[PDB]
C-alpha cells in the first residue's frame, strides 16, 4: 500500500500570507506513460465534506480560486496558498489517486492567527422549563476570543465549584478567525435552591483581572 | 522486453476515464477502448481522433502523431480507420516480437 | 447540480449489520464508478469500497473485505453499502463519492454517521436559555440540548434564517450521554422584539422540537 | 497470414443463392466484411459491409433489395445473398477486407463465378468449319457448364490457334487454326474438345 | 457519389520503357486529415486485385520500386519506371474519403504495343451436322489483328455474337470471332487499310 505522509501536521498563519505545506509518497506517483502524477488535493472545513482542490498534482477543479497551486512530481508533492483568507481554515488531505487502494495522508490542518481578543462572558441561570423537569445547569458563554487558551473558573457563593463542571470549545470561526468555550455546570435541583450566588469567571490573557459573570436565584 | 505492461496500463487509463466521464448529452459513439487506442466520446458524423498510442515501443517517434477513426451518423463507430502515422517508422525489419504481438491485439 | 445524499446511519449494537444508501442525481449514475469513504471521529479519510458502473469491478480495503458488501441500483440511481459484523473502529462518517476525469474521488456526499456501541438511543431534552436581570448593543441567547444518544443533532436559529453570529459547541460525552448548547448573538433591536426560536433534530429518536427564547419571568 | 477463402457457384434463374467467404489468420471479429462484384473486362462495384461482432451492415444504394449480408460468427465465416436472380447477375463477387487500422482493400478472396441458367450439364455439340495459309475451326456451341479445353491433333498444333472464351443459357466457343495450304487437306486437322463436367472426349477432323 | 474516371482506358507499351496511367475523381480527396485517400489495385487475368498503393504514393508491401504515385486534389498518376512481364494487366484507382459508397475506377488494362498489323478476316457457311439437328452458325473469323479497336459489319445486325481474345503472348497481337433462304454472306472488318476488307461465301 501507498503511504502518504504529509508535513506540517498543524500550521498556523496570519491572514493574507503565502503557505506551503509538503506530501510525500512512499513510491512513486508518477505514470511514465503519460506523464502524469497521480496526487489529489482536499480540503475540508470543520463539519463540511472534503472538497475537490487539485488533480493531477497540478490541475486545479472548475471554481477553484487561482490562490489553490498544486505542484512537484514523483514522491514529493506541494500544495501552495498564497494569500490566505479567514475562510480557508480547514484541513488540507493529499491522496494517492495512482493505485488500489487509495490512501489518504494525515491532512495539514490550516490554522488562522488574529489580533488578541478578549472574551463576551455571558451566564445563564437554570431555565423555569429545567427546574420544573427537575434539573439544574448553570451554562456559561466565552464567546469571541483569542488566543485559544482560557481557563473558566465556577464559584458558588465564593466557593469555587469544581465536579460537574464540563468544557467544550468551537473550531475556530471562519469569518473572524475567534474561538468560543462554554463551561456547564450541573447540579441537582435541590443542591442547587440551596445556594444564591453563582459566577463564572473568565480568566484571560488579555487581562489578569477575571471576567466575571454573577446572578442570584 | 515485455512491453506488454504498457499496453494494460493503457487499456485501464482508459477504462478510468470511462468510469470517472459524464456522456455528451446526445447522439454519440461512445468512447471506448478498442485494443488499440482509447477514443473518447465523439459526435455522430464526425473523424474521432486521438494521440498516437503511448505503448507502442516506437512512441516517441510518432509522439505527435494521431489515430483515425470515424463516427457513423447513428452513435456507432463505422469501418473507416487510419493508424498510418502511428505505423513504425521503419515498418518491416527489426520489431518482430511486438510488430507481432501487436498484430494480435487487433 | 451534482448531489450525493446518505442515509441509513445511527446506533448499531456491536456485531450487528447495517445498510447505508446514497441517492445519486444531476448525473448519468449508470455511467459512473461509486466510492464509500469513512473518517472516524476526527481522523483522516479511510477509502473503503468502489464499484464499477457495470459493478463488474468491485474493490473493497483490507479492514473491511469479508463483511461490507458494496452494491448499486442504477434504474434507481441508489448507491448501496451493506455492514455486518461492526465493531466500535467501524464508527465513522460514511461517503459516498463519485469521480471525474482525471480523478477517482471528486463529489462528495455529506455524509452519514454511523455509531457502533452498546448504548441505547436517548432522546434529547433541549430547553431556552434567555438572558437574566441584567444587561448592551448585542445579547446572546442559548439554547442547552441534554442526555441525547447518540450522535448527532443538527441545531438552527428561526429555521436557518438567523445563521451569523450563531456557536454550536460540540457535545460532550458523560455516562453515556451527549449534551452541547448552541450560542446565538442578536443585536438588542430585534430581541425580544421579534422571535428568535432554537430549532433541534434528534433524527436518531426522531426528535424535531421548537424552542423559543422568552425573556425570563 | 490473413486468408479469405471462398467457393465457382451454379444458380437458377429466379432463385437466391448464398456465397461463403471463410477467414483465417486473424480475429474474424475484429475486422469488417466487404463485398465487391465484378464482371471481369469492366469495372468494379462495392456491394456493402458487416461488422462480424454485432452483424451491422451498411449497403450500397444500387444492391440493397438485392444484397443481404450474414455472418457465422461459431465458424468465423461471412456470408451474402442475392435473391431472384437475373443475368445481370452472371459476374464474380469478391469480399474483400482493409488493412488493419485503415481504409484500403490489401486483401481479397478469389471470388465466386456465379452463372445464371436453368441447365443441367450439357455435353457440346462440336462442328467442323471448313473453309498461301488456310484458317480451319471447330464449333463448340450448347454446352454447360464452363469450362472446355481445345486441343489441335493431340496438342501438335499449338501456334496459329485462338480458343476463343465463351458466352451465355448454354455457353457457345469457337476455336480456330491456322495451317499452310500446303498442309491442308493432304494433311490431317483434328481439334480435340474435352468436356470434363460432362465426361466427354469428341474428335472432329476438318474435312473439305 | 464520387465518380473515378481513368485515362487512358487502354495505355500500351512494352517491356522496359516508361508508363504512366491517370485517375481522376469527380470531387476533392483531401480528407479533413490533410491525407488523400486515392488507392492504386492491379488485377492481372483470372485473379483478384492486389494492393499496388495506398495514400496517393505509399507503396504497399513488397511492391517493387518501380511504381510511383503522384497527385493532389482530383488528378492523380501511377508511373511505372521499367514495365516488365509482371506489369501487365488492369490498374484500377479507388478512394475511401467519401464513403460510403466505396468507389473504384473504370480499370485500365497495360499491354504490349507492337508495329500495326492488318486482320486477316475469314469465313465458314454452317456446317452439315449443324443442318441435321435443325440449326445454322455462320462463323467469321478476324485474327492477328492489332490493336483491338475493331468492328464487325454483316451484310444477309440481329443474332451477331461477338468475343474478343486477349492480347497472345507470342506476337502481341489481337483475334475475335463473330458467330450468326439467302445465297450471298458477308463478314466486313475495318482496321487502322483505308477500306473494308471482305470476305464472302455464296
Amino acid at each position: 500500500d501507498i503511504v502518504m505522509t504529509q508535513s506540517p501536521s498543524s500550521l498556523t498563519v496570519t491572514a493574507g500570507e503565502k503557505v506551503t505545506m509538503s506530501c510525500k509518497s512512499s513510491q512513486s506517483l508518477l505514470n511514465s506513460g503519460n506523464q502524469k502524477n497521480y496526487l489529489t488535493w482536499y480540503q475540508q472545513k470543520p463539519g463540511q465534506p472534503p472538497k475537490l482542490l487539485i488533480s493531477w498534482a497540478s490541475t486545479r477543479d472548475s471554481g477553484v480560486p487561482d490562490r489553490f497551486t498544486g505542484s512537484g512530481s514523483g514522491t514529493d508533492f506541494t500544495l501552495t496558498i498564497s494569500s490566505v483568507q479567514a475562510e480557508d481554515l480547514a484541513v488540507y488531505y493529499c491522496q494517492n489517486d495512482y493505485s488500489y487502494p487509495l490512501t489518504f495522508g494525515a491532512g495539514t490542518k490550516l490554522e488562522l492567527k488574529r489580533a488578541d481578543a478578549a472574551p463576551t462572558v455571558s451566564i445563564f441561570p437554570p431555565s423555569s422549563e429545567q427546574l420544573t423537569s427537575g434539573g439544574a445547569s448553570v451554562v456559561c458563554f466565552l464567546n469571541n476570543f483569542y488566543p485559544k487558551d482560557i481557563n473558566v473558573k465556577w464559584k458558588i457563593d465564593g466557593s469555587e465549584r469544581q465536579n460537574g463542571v464540563l468544557n467544550s470549545w468551537t473550531d475556530q470561526d471562519s469569518k473572524d478567525s475567534t474561538y468560543s468555550m462554554s463551561s456547564t455546570l450541573t447540579l441537582t435541583k435541590d443542591e442547587y435552591e440551596r445556594h444564591n450566588s453563582y459566577t463564572c469567571e473568565a480568566t484571560h490573557k488579555t487581562s489578569t483581572s477575571p471576567i466575571v459573570k454573577s446572578f442570584n436565584r | 522486453g515485455e512491453l506488454y505492461q504498457r499496453w494494460e496500463h493503457y487499456g485501464q487509463e482508459c477504462q478510468k476515464m470511462l468510469e470517472t466521464t459524464e456522456p455528451p448529452s446526445g447522439l454519440a459513439c461512445n468512447g471506448s477502448f478498442d485494443m488499440y487506442a482509447c477514443w473518447n466520446y465523439t459526435a455522430a458524423n464526425t473523424t474521432a481522433r486521438v494521440s498516437c498510442p503511448w505503448y507502442l515501443p516506437w512512441f516517441r517517434q510518432v509522439s505527435a502523431g494521431f489515430v483515425f477513426r470515424q463516427c457513423g451518423s447513428d452513435g456507432q463507430w463505422g469501418s473507416w480507420r487510419d493508424h498510418t502515422q502511428c505505423e513504425n517508422p521503419e515498418k518491416n525489419g527489426a520489431f518482430q516480437d511486438q510488430t507481432l504481438i501487436l498484430e494480435r491485439l487487433q | 447540480d451534482v448531489q450525493l445524499v446518505e442515509s441509513g446511519g445511527g446506533l448499531v449494537q456491536p456485531g450487528g449489520s447495517r445498510k447505508l444508501s446514497c441517492a445519486a442525481s444531476g448525473f448519468t449514475f449508470s455511467s459512473f464508478g461509486m466510492h464509500w469513504v469513512r473518517q472516524a471521529p476526527e481522523k483522516g479519510l479511510e477509502w473503503v469500497a468502489y464499484i464499477s458502473s457495470g459493478s463488474s469491478t468491485i474493490y473493497y480495503a483490507d479492514t473491511v473485505k469479508g463483511r461490507f458488501t458494496i452494491s448499486r441500483d442504477n434504474p434507481k440511481n441508489t448507491l448501496f453499502l451493506q455492514m455486518t459484523s461492526l465493531r466500535s473502529e467501524d464508527t465513522a462518517m460514511y461517503y459516498c463519492a463519485r469521480g471525474k476525469y482525471p480523478t477517482w474521488i471528486a463529489y462528495w456526499g455529506q455524509g452519514t454517521l454511523v455509531t457502533v456501541s452498546a448504548a441505547k438511543t436517548t432522546p434529547p431534552s433541549v430547553y431556552p436559555l434567555a438572558p437574566g436581570s441584567a444587561a448592551n448593543s448585542m445579547v446572546t441567547l442559548g439554547c442547552l440540548v441534554k442526555g441525547y444518544f447518540p450522535e448527532p443533532v443538527t441545531v438552527t436559529w428561526n429555521s436557518g434564517s438567523l445563521s451569523s453570529g450563531v456557536h454550536t459547541f460540540p457535545a460532550v460525552l458523560q455516562s453515556d450521554l451527549y449534551t452541547l448548547s448552541s450560542s446565538v448573538t442578536v443585536p438588542s433591536s430585534t430581541w425580544p422584539s421579534e422571535t428568535v426560536t432554537c430549532n433541534v433534530a434528534h433524527p436518531a429518536s426522531s426528535t424535531k422540537v421548537d424552542k423559543k427564547i422568552v425573556p425570563r419571568d
